[PDB]
């Protein structure tokens, strides 16, 4: 179940 | 607080994906956004997410509105662990205050500033 990757 | 992914997901199972993904992402935290139970706003398209850990939360407030697309005008609140967190602290340090035992943070939103 992935992650959605917050940008900086 | 009624989170969904709780709901869908047993504890063993969260907490072993929680100490895994903190120990191999040291500069980012685990992160569950979800609408407030009887909230008048969008769900979010994803509700899991991995943030960075230098991002303050006042950030990341701005950026949840854009992603149920709230018009500048309404109103929107957070809540962790019950109570509106410190907008000038970052996802880590709210992380490592307010992180459940299976090592996730979890966010909830709402239109009403009661959760």
């Amino acid at each position: 179940s992935t992650f959605t990757n917050i940008s900086l | 607080m009624k989170f969904q992914y709780k709901e869908d997901h047993p504890f063993e199972y969260r907490k072993k994906e929680g100490e895994k993904i903190r120990k191999k992402y040291p500069d980012r935290v685990p992160v569950i956004v979800e609408k407030a139970p009887k909230a008048r706003v969008p769900d979010l398209d994803k509700r899991k997410y991995l943030v960075p850990s230098d991002l303050t939360v006042g950030q990341f407030y701005f950026l949840i509105r854009k992603r149920i697309h709230l018009r500048p005008e309404d109103a929107l609140f957070f809540f962790v662990n019950n109570t509106i967190p410190p907008t000038s602290a970052t996802m880590g340090q709210l992380y490592e205050d307010n992180h459940e035992e299976d090592y996730f943070l979890y966010v909830a939103y709402s239109d009403e500033s009661v959760y």
